């Protein structure tokens, strides 16, 4: 039977300072006991000073990031180029994820 | 006369009167100008207020990082059409990782307008649009009319008294076509063009609207104090 | 009466007046033609230069369908595009189910039935274009012309728009003077000539010439636009003859 | 007859133009914007004295930071208010923030041209929408059934409107205080109103960043009426 | 498009009337008269047929009177075929009620749903109204014997005695004159036929031009019987009161 | 009167749109005729190509509906082709559902029913065409069945359609009045075609070259149309006579 | 849910219904009223699947209350019981069937008779002198078979119920936290407060 | 595209007539005469076969149609409308009756279903009324023989004998004289032939006359044997030859 | 679906179908509502050109929407049944989700919204009906009376009338209703209500219905006599 999920490995981590934040992730991409790539980035600049990574099943990760980047783009179009605050991004991403509650994106997301 | 009750009726000489009446709402619209070199494309538009207590109606709309337009006529129709363009530019990027050619954007608008001119119940769009963009074949300007006719041009203008700027641009043609690598000069030439269309009114700081796109310039809109420079 | 106020109503003479009014819109358009040759077809159209501000070469009017068919039309341009979009869908669906690219007569009937369908109901308006189109299939070259009524036939040569009589007269001449055939190259040049001649009946504004062709030997059965030297050569030939 | 979405030979939509005529028959409503707040006031116009005038509801909360007044066929406005409230609350659900006044206004205006042969006719009511947001501060918008909305420093709609607007042209400046603006709204309402303005046949409201949108009780408005008389007599 | 040919069947006149309803009422006023009379011990329905030819099959017939369930019948004035559409609807409605509650449908409830259907055709859908008025005769264990009428507007009202179709003016005036509350079924029979006899547009009232029915408690104890009179039974009832 | 613009009744019980569709039938100014042999059914129609620029091989009012059925149309070509496409689709569907070839008369009834619908339903206009269907049916033999915009149809011994239709009709009645039979008592379809052209020449009072006609023949198991050269060969035989 | 019983005596129907609401290893509530008044002389008790029970009971209540206002009349117990059966019979072939069993106890004023209907989740209806849903019946049916008489008083009926509850508190494995008891007679519906 | 005609095309005028029904009845008046007569042991329905050209083969156009093995129909008015009504009538006899009960519907009921179809064309959106009046003759176990008329409005009436079309007034009078309740089927056939001669101006033989009966069961017309309870259709169309036999003794 | 925009704007800005709906209301029998200190009364004309009526079964002019709220109306009777049903359904649905019966203002807003909806939807005409809706909010004793009309506007009234000759009875009520002093009792309120109808009705015979609504779902209709006592009683206090 077709399994619509896979596992691409890797790992990520975020730390926040007083006036900065970092989002780190390795660049290895795997399936089973093989390496697909030693350099495939999985942490992204999304605009408005928001960095994002969705790590686990990479096809799901990429779809989410793509949808969120596109969300930022339409936020600008719809609310007079207003900056998307990080708290607002967070809530937006909850709705992106929960919209697939019964067929989930297999990712741990950090922004 | 007997043949203007809706878009789906031809007159005995082959005219579509509802489409012609849509064209007429454009003519009452405040004037807007477009023009372009080989490196940049500029839109200049004269805005219009209800009275001294009101804002000036926006006439310029961004469609993507590399494309946008100005409007004359029914502004809600511009919001519909510009929004359709935003989607088309967006679909091109998400699916193909490809910035939408300005020529294709032209064709999509033509076909969208056309559908409203052949079925019962609809009405034509009542707005004219000037699309500028910079793509893989350089700078472009397009004139959209709600008959469905779209036209690629070096420069043009639509709205009331747009004939003034249109002749001027026809005169200026060999000069402004070669304003390459110099943004503020192309804008000035566009601002001059639009001035050939004024009456009892002159360009002020909350009156004038400018946009530019080009070789190393995302589509960006200038208003208020940012146009003082050119008045 | 009032028999002319609504599409698909028969008048007492048995006519559909709205289609007849669509034709007036076609008659008011620029001149476009098609010439059938030895192993192919040639299409040409008069593009009026409204203003110097039109970018030359950059408002293309001839359209390709699939890889082997050209289409040109006079009248309401947007209607012409609508018809071609439909043509493209019809060709895709034929090639998807049957693999082979759509034959030209088959394609002509697809456009015919679709155009005819817009004369069946009061809730649509008939097409305001006549369309000249054709190409090369497994059986040779075919040229067609299609009217707002949905009427179409195969042609030796065809013309529509403002200069239709002048172009028709010129076309009859060639058919008489070359009864054994016309090469794709004779035809490209003759097409240039006829558009220049037909521009008489529309001579206020001056115009830009646009040509295309499919030829088994010259384009390998594919539709191509005529540009550069071949285009200039055909303009030169035409300029020769109006002088 | 002929279709509901038809253009006139002058390039205007018959049905939209005619709805504008119905709005001119409506009761008056005025709003003024200041840097201390926006005031909205209306003429209640009870058709008969047996009618309990506080039940006349022509000023309405959309969200804490946005209020609305209306004029024309006011029953048409129920579904516009409902849509506005939902757009505002929905925006806050999706984005954990307040929705901008302009964006709210644009959303209401998107409904406007959703008619034809989607509703059966345009709305027969204009709205004044007033609120505050962190990006553009205090704001007043006029939302018409054409789908167009303008920002105003001050504006009148309804039967008294060309009168009141000429007046607002004279009296408005960029330094009015909230108190100055309240009195002005009363002053000009009394000018254009048929019957004699009091705290039962006209009503006030404002929106301030600090306390949000408030409709004034009749007691509070009564004193402002008294205070206006005293200012006027005194020169 | 097609707007050109739309009559607008569901609009108001400037006087606030519904054109199509009024014109349907006009249509009905030329149909055979039907009379319903309510007694303390039963109900009568009588109706005059539209001018018979001598060659019409009179016994295997039905045109005016229809059974809805075992406790309810109707008399029809107007377009017959329109009436059959509504009758089958009503028959089905009665059966859903019986299926759902295991109790026969109360008369009003059935009457209301038929009238609600009629009303709908006057407010939405752009179709012509049904050209029918009904007299409903029935019995239920809450109100006993009941008469109602309904017409193309979907309006309904209850009566002690009533007429529909042609000459209701004359007919109503006569019923008003001789009707009385203590009256019995057999008196009401006589009254029904006397009234039709005087209002008819024919030269004389005969068995072949009539339909007739009763709803009585005239079976055994606490139960109800519908009798749709055969031609012979009408021929008798017409002598037994000497109209022939 | 809007009872003139759509297919509702006029006060005298008439459908004007149907009547006007009949007038559109003659727009093309062509006549057709059909006759039955012993073995075959022949249909001929005039062919007029006034424009020198036309490709004469694409100018046709005769259609191969199925392998066994042919149809000739009187009326404008766009409506004619609409009817032909539908008939082809109906004939092929019938074969797939029921496992045998649609008979001529059954296809005629079917196309007649479709036309009936356009006379009753308002949003659909009638087609301005008369359809003559021909075959050699495996049960009924040589067959001619004809449809009009009223949705009327019937089978014929022979028939004619067009502006000069009454002249051809009487000519044909007069022949059968004389021969005392239902058909052309002839073995070869070549001679039945010759009969057909001859009695059309007489009735119309005109002579024909090979490009003034168009001919279709139905035999057992095929309907086919003739080329200009086949028609010539046939015209030649009529001359040497 | 779990325990619901009903006895019909000379002049009334009595419903008894357990008070416990248990989920997992926790009794969440000991005062739960597993009943809805459908009309002033009709009561309905219910047991079964969490959520489904109350939702269904309240949905029926709303419908009968609607019928009452529309006709200014009160449906007979038999009529209400048939309406309820049909609803349950529809449910059984749904995408998700209501898993709810009910007893309906009413006093029919037209006939002056009390009536008890037992309807399970499948839409299986019977009128009975006494009824029980679930494991209850395995004890109470035989007990009542022995001790019940058709002409008993409301007070005799209540003692008969006391016997039933006593048996269930002795032999059932779960603590159902007692019962709430309700009487349906010619004067309506009242709650016995000390049981 | 699509039907924007969702509103009625038949409506009430101020006088209360339904115009389109009146006009359909007018089309029926213009139509060729047809009639039906009911006997004690049969029904006969008949009409004239007025030809279009003499090249037309009038056998291929049957005006008298079998609906069920015991029910037949003839009409006056618009022939194409009749043809499609016969198609629908045959089908509805199956879908709404035979497929449910395993036996053909009784005459009044099949008539009822046709009347419904015609009533709907009188009120639904975007259609016109049928321009025909039908005469339907049939037999069924519990009602015996019956004859009905169905009109454009959807109204139907049972008759002893009647006529419709062109010469209906005269023919109805001719039938009132000659009808009695003891007519045996052979006599009813003879009266029908007489009545039709009045209204036919041209040739009058079995090739211009179409006539069918509803009589005894015809086991020879069944096509099979071996089921005792299946006894054959009661509907029979008289042949051309059989009509001319009766026309000599006329 | 039949689609036509029947309610549309005229050049002067009127919606003629909504205005013609009011004409249908103008033609309906009169109805009036008067609210007291502690009650509300609803009275309704019934046209007496109809003897032989059976009033046991003929639909009453006041309708219970829930057990604490009532609705009366003037205009098309068949239209009013549609509004009454929808209101009753909403009443039960409100109880089901909110666990509280409707406030009178809520029920009014609902009915009014339904009426407005039918003035901007394709294929429907407006309701030829105006309503009076009266009662007491749950656990509240302040009386309530509201009016709706075909356009969908609604409002609160100390007392109000609608239907034919409502202009005459509004006249009466306008000078006889002391805002400062509502009919302090049931009996007083029933009287003022009957007086206002006798201005317009003719004989107080079968020509008047009255319904009284007191707090906590206490609703009763009077019979001939009890009304008739006011008819006689007022008429004698009259000769002056």
């Amino acid at each position: 039977q077709f399994n619509p999920y896979g596992d691409n490995g890797g790992t990520i981590l975020g730390i926040a300072g007083e006036d900065f934040a970092v989002l780190a992730g390795d660049t290895r991409n795997i399936t089973d006991y093989s390496i697909n790539s030693r350099y495939e980035p999985k942490v992204f600049d999304c605009g408005d000073n928001i960095v994002m990574s969705a790590n686990g099943f990479a096809a799901d990760g990429d779809a989410l990031v793509k949808r969120f980047k596109n969300s930022v783009k339409w936020y600008h179009f719809d609310h007079n180029d207003k900056k998307l605050s990080i708290n607002s991004a967070a809530r937006n991403i909850q709705h992106l994820l929960y919209g697939k509650r019964f067929f989930p994106y297999y990712v741990h997301t950090i922004i | 006369n007997n043949y203007d009750g809706d878009t789906v009726t031809f007159s005995p000489t082959g005219r579509l009167f509802q489409v012609e009446y849509a064209l007429e709402a454009i003519k009452q619209g405040s004037v807007t100008v477009g023009l372009r070199s080989n490196t940049h494309a500029v839109l200049v538009a004269l805005k219009r207020n209800a009275d001294e207590l009101s804002s000036y109606q926006k006439k310029i709309i961004k469609c993507d990082e590399h494309m946008g337009l100005s409007l004359a006529g029914l502004a809600p129709d511009a919001r519909v059409l510009s929004n359709y363009l935003r989607q088309q530019c967006n679909y091109s990027s998400l699916v193909f990782n490809r910035k939408l050619a300005v020529e294709r954007a032209g064709h999509l608008l033509c076909d969208k307008a056309q559908k409203n001119t052949q079925s019962y119940g609809g009405r034509p769009y009542g707005v004219g649009l000037l699309i500028i963009g910079y793509d893989k074949s350089g700078a472009h300007l397009l004139e959209f009319q709600p008959s469905g006719n779209v036209t690629e041009l070096y420069g043009t203008a639509i709205g009331a008294r747009s004939q003034g700027a249109k002749t001027y641009l026809e005169r200026t043609l060999d000069t402004f076509i070669k304003i390459d690598g110099n943004p503020d000069e192309l804008i000035k030439a566009g601002v001059e063009a639009i001035s050939q269309s004024l009456r009892d009114e002159s360009l002020t700081v909350d009156n004038l609207s400018i946009a530019i796109v080009g070789k190393d310039t995302p589509f960006t809109i200038y208003d208020g104090e940012a146009v003082a420079k050119y008045i | 009466t009032g028999y002319d106020l609504s599409n698909s109503v028969f008048s007492p003479d048995g006519r559909n007046f709205q289609v007849e009014y669509a034709v007036k819109a076609v008659e008011n358009g620029t001149t476009s033609i098609g010439i059938k040759c030895n192993d192919g077809v040639v299409f040409a159209v008069e593009k009026l230069i409204t203003s110097k501000l039109l970018v030359p070469q950059k408002n293309v009017k001839i359209q390709v369908v699939d890889r082997h068919i050209g289409c040109v039309y006079s009248g309401l341009i947007p209607d012409g595009r609508h018809l071609v979009n439909r043509g493209r869908e019809e060709a895709a669906s034929f090639k998807k189910l049957y693999k082979t690219p759509i034959p030209i007569p088959a394609f002509a009937d697809r456009l015919g039935q679709y155009v005819q369908a817009h004369t069946l109901y009061n809730s649509v308006r008939p097409f305001g274009v006549s369309t000249i189109f054709g190409g090369v299939d497994k059986n040779g070259a075919h040229l067609y012309m299609l009217e707002p009524s949905g009427s179409y036939w195969g042609y030796k040569g065809a013309a529509t728009g403002k200069g239709r009589q002048s172009a028709k007269a010129e076309l009859e001449k060639l058919v008489d003077h070359h009864p054994e055939g016309l090469s794709a190259r004779e035809a490209v040049k003759q097409a240039a000539k006829i558009i220049y001649l037909a521009h008489e009946d529309n001579k206020e504004k001056d115009f830009e010439l646009e040509i295309s062709w499919c030829s088994l030997s010259e384009t390998n059965g594919l539709h191509k636009f005529v540009k550069g030297d071949l285009l200039q050569e055909a303009i030169d030939f035409a300029q020769k003859e109006i002088n | 007859d002929r279709g509901v979405s038809t253009f006139s030979p002058e390039g205007r939509l018959f049905q939209v133009e005619y709805s504008l005529e119905a709005i001119k028959l409506g009761s008056t409503a005025i709003g003024i914007a200041t840097k201390e707040g926006v005031v909205l006031g209306v003429e209640k116009r009870a058709t008969s004295p047996l009618l309990e005038s506080d039940s006349i509801e022509k000023i309405v909360e959309i969200d804490r930071h946005i209020g609305c007044a209306m004029s024309g066929l006011t029953a048409d406005a129920r579904s516009m208010i409902e849509h506005a409230r939902t757009a505002a609350v929905t925006h806050n659900l999706y984005y954990d923030e307040d929705i901008n006044v302009e964006s709210l206004t644009q959303s209401v205006c998107d409904l406007a041209l959703r008619f034809g042969e989607l509703m059966s006719r345009p709305f027969g009511v204009a709205l004044l929408i007033a609120g505050h947001d962190a990006d553009d501060g205090y704001q007043l918008f006029h939302a018409e059934p054409s789908g167009t909305f303008y920002r105003y420093n001050a504006k009148a709609i309804g039967s008294g409107s060309e009168g009141a607007q000429a007046e607002l042209l004279n009296e408005w400046h960029s330094s009015l205080t909230l108190k100055e603006a309240e009195l002005l709204v009363l002053k000009i309402l009394k000018q254009v109103m048929e019957e004699k303005l009091d705290e039962n046949n006209a009503q006030l409201s404002c929106i301030t960043k600090q306390d949000g949108f408030k409709i004034y009780d009749n007691e509070k408005t009564a004193e402002l009426i008294k205070e206006l008389k005293e200012k006027e007599a005194a020169e | 498009g097609s707007r050109r040919y739309d009559s607008r069947t569901t609009i108001f006149s400037p006087e606030g009337r519904l054109y199509q309803v009024e014109y349907a009422l006009e249509s009905i006023s030329h149909a055979g008269t039907a009379i319903g009379i309510m007694a303390s011990d039963g109900i009568v329905l009588a109706a005059e047929r539209k001018v018979t030819s001598t060659l019409l099959e009179q016994d295997t017939s039905t045109e005016k009177l229809y059974k809805l369930n075992d406790k309810i019948a109707v008399a029809v004035a107007g377009l017959t075929a329109d009436a059959e559409i509504l009758i089958n609807t009503a028959r089905i409605h009665a059966q859903n009620y019986l299926k759902t509650y295991n109790e026969d449908i109360p008369v009003e409830i059935l009457v209301r749903r038929l009238s609600d259907i009629k009303q709908g055709y006057t407010q939405h859908g752009g179709l012509r109204p049904f050209g029918v008025s009904f007299i409903y005769a029935g019995y239920d264990d809450r109100y006993g014997y009941q008469l109602y009428t309904s017409n193309p507007s979907g309006n309904y009202t209850g009566w002690k005695a009533i007429s529909v179709g042609a000459n209701t003016s004359a007919a109503q005036t006569l019923l008003q004159m001789d009707y009385k509350d203590d009256m019995k079924v057999d008196d009401a029979i006589e009254l029904a036929l006397k009234t039709l006899s005087k209002t008819t547009d024919s030269s004389a009232l005969t068995y072949d031009r009539l339909e007739f029915a009763t709803i009585r408690k005239g079976a055994n104890d606490g139960e109800v019987y519908q009798k749709i009179f055969k031609p012979q039974e009408i021929k008798d009832i017409l002598v037994k009161t000497g109209i022939t | 009167g809007y009872d003139r613009h759509i297919t509702i009744f006029s006060p005298e019980g008439r459908l004007y749109q149907v009547e006007y569709a009949f007038k559109a039938t003659n727009q093309t100014n062509i006549n057709s005729l059909a006759v039955r042999g012993k073995d075959c059914t022949v249909v001929i129609s005039q062919k007029k190509v006034p424009d020198k620029l036309l490709d004469p091989t694409t100018v046709s009012y005769i259609f191969c509906i199925s392998r066994t059925i042919g149809m000739v149309v009187n009326g404008p070509i766009p409506d004619a082709r609409n009817a032909a496409l539908r008939a082809k689709a109906e004939a092929a569907e019938f074969r797939y559902k029921y496992g045998y070839d649609m008979p001529c008369d059954v296809l005629a009834k079917r196309m007649a029913n479709l036309s009936q619908i356009y006379t009753q339903r308002a949003y659909m206009r009638p087609l301005g065409v008369i359809l003559t269907f021909v075959s050699v049916d495996e049960e009924l033999g040589p067959s001619i069945y004809k449809t009009d915009p009223a949705g009327y149809y019937v089978g014929y011994k022979a028939t004619a359609t067009g502006p000069k239709q009454q002249e051809i009709t009487t000519n044909l009645e007069n022949h059968f009045k004389k021969s005392k039979i239902d058909h052309i008592n002839e073995e070869s379809w070549e001679k039945v075609v010759e009969f057909a052209i001859t009695h059309m020449i007489d009735a119309l009072g005109t002579e024909f070259s090979k490009n003034d006609l168009e001919v279709g023949v139905a035999t057992k198991d095929k309907f086919f149309t003739l080329s200009a050269e086949n028609i010539e060969e046939r015209l030649v035989a009529i001359a040497e006579q | 849910m779990d325990i619901i019983l009903g006895i019909r005596v000379q002049d009334s129907v009595i419903l008894a219904s357990s008070k416990a609401v248990t989920r997992g290893i926790s009794v969440l509530k000991d005062s739960d009223d597993k009943t809805r008044q459908l009309s002033p002389h009709t009561l309905m008790s219910f047991a079964g699947e969490a959520g489904d029970t109350v939702q269904f009971a309240e949905y029926i209540q709303a419908n009968i209350q609607l019928y009452s206002i529309r006709e200014d009349y009160e449906l007979s117990p038999q009529a209400v019981s048939s309406f309820v059966r049909q609803e349950l019979a529809k449910s059984i072939r749904s995408r998700r069937p209501y898993q709810v069993n009910v007893l309906i106890g009413g006093y029919d004023k037209k006939k002056n008779k009390p009536e008890l209907y037992q309807i399970d989740y499948l839409g299986t209806k019977v009128e009975l002198p006494y009824g029980a849903h679930g494991y209850s019946g395995f004890y109470t049916f035989s007990l009542l078979d022995h001790h019940y008489r058709p002409d008993m008083t409301t007070e005799e009926g209540l003692d008969l119920l006391k016997l039933c509850v006593q048996e269930l508190e002795k032999r059932m494995p779960m603590d159902f936290k007692g019962v709430i008891v309700k009487i349906v007679d010619k004067d309506g519906i009242r709650q016995v407060d000390d049981f | 595209m699509t039907d924007r005609y969702s509103f009625s095309l038949t409506t009430f005028s101020p006088s209360g007539k339904l115009g389109q029904i009146d006009y359909a009845l007018t089309a029926v008046k213009q139509g060729v005469t047809s009639l039906g007569i009911k006997a004690t042991n049969g029904v006969v329905i008949a009409t004239e076969k007025k030809s279009s050209s003499p090249l037309a083969m009038s056998e291929t156009l049957s005006k008298v149609s079998l609906l069920t093995p015991d029910i037949g129909a003839v009409y006056s008015g618009m022939g194409p409308d009749y043809r499609v009504l016969v198609d629908k009538s045959r089908k509805v006899a199956h879908t709404s009756y035979k497929r449910i009960y395993g036996e053909y519907p009784p005459t009044k009921l099949l008539v009822s279903e046709v009347a419904k179809i015609m009533q709907e064309a009188t009120q639904s959106g975007g259609v016109r009324p049928f321009g025909v009046s039908l005469l339907i003759a049939g037999h069924d176990e519990f009602n015996g023989f019956s004859l009905y008329q169905v009109d454009p409005s959807g109204s139907y009436f049972p008759w002893k004998a009647t006529a419709i079309g062109k010469g209906s007034v005269a023919a109805k009078t001719f039938l009132e004289k000659r009808w009695n309740d003891e007519l045996e089927l052979e006599d009813a056939i003879h009266i029908a032939l007489l009545t039709l001669k009045e209204s036919v101006e041209g040739e009058f033989n079995g090739d211009t006359i179409e006539l069918a009966i509803i009589g005894d069961e015809n086991p020879d017309l069944l096509g099979y044997t071996g089921i005792p309870t299946d006894k054959g259709p009661r509907f029979r169309k008289l042949t051309s030859q059989e009509i001319n036999d009766r026309l000599e003794a006329l | 679906g039949y689609d036509r925009a029947l309610s549309i704007f005229s050049p002067d800005g009127h919606i003629f179908q909504v205005e013609y709906a009011l004409e249908a209301v103008k033609r309906g029998t009169c109805a009036v509502g008067v609210k007291g200190k502690n009650c509300v009364v609803l009275g309704c004309e019934r046209r007496s050109t109809l003897k032989l009526q059976d009033t046991r079964i003929t639909p009453s002019k006041v309708s219970k929407i829930d057990s604490h709220v009532v609705l009366s109306f003037s205009g098309l009777n068949a239209d009013s049944r549609i509004l009454i049903e929808k209101a009753r359904v909403e009443a039960q649905s409100h109880r089901l989700t909110l666990e509280d019966p409707v406030t009178v203002e809520y029920l009014t807003r609902y009915v009014a919204g339904v009426q407005q909806r039918y003035t901007q939807s394709g294929g429907v005409r407006p309701f030829g009906v105006s309503t009076l809706i009266a009662g007491f909010d749950p656990r509240d004793d302040e009386p309530k009376l509201y009016q709706t009309e075909p356009s969908g506007i609604y409002s609160s009234w100390s007392a109000q009338t609608i239907g034919r000759n409502s202009k005459t009875v509004r006249e009466f009520l306008e000078k006889n209703y002391d805002r400062k002093e509502p009919p302090a009792t049931v009996e007083e309120c029933v009287k003022l209500t009957v007086r206002s109808l006798l201005e317009v009705v003719q004989t107080g015979a079968k020509n008047i219905e009255i319904t009284v609504v007191k707090p906590d779902s206490d609703i009763v209709a009077l019979s001939s006599e009890e009304i008739n006592q006011y008819v006689t009683q007022i008429e004698q206090e009259k000769q002056e």
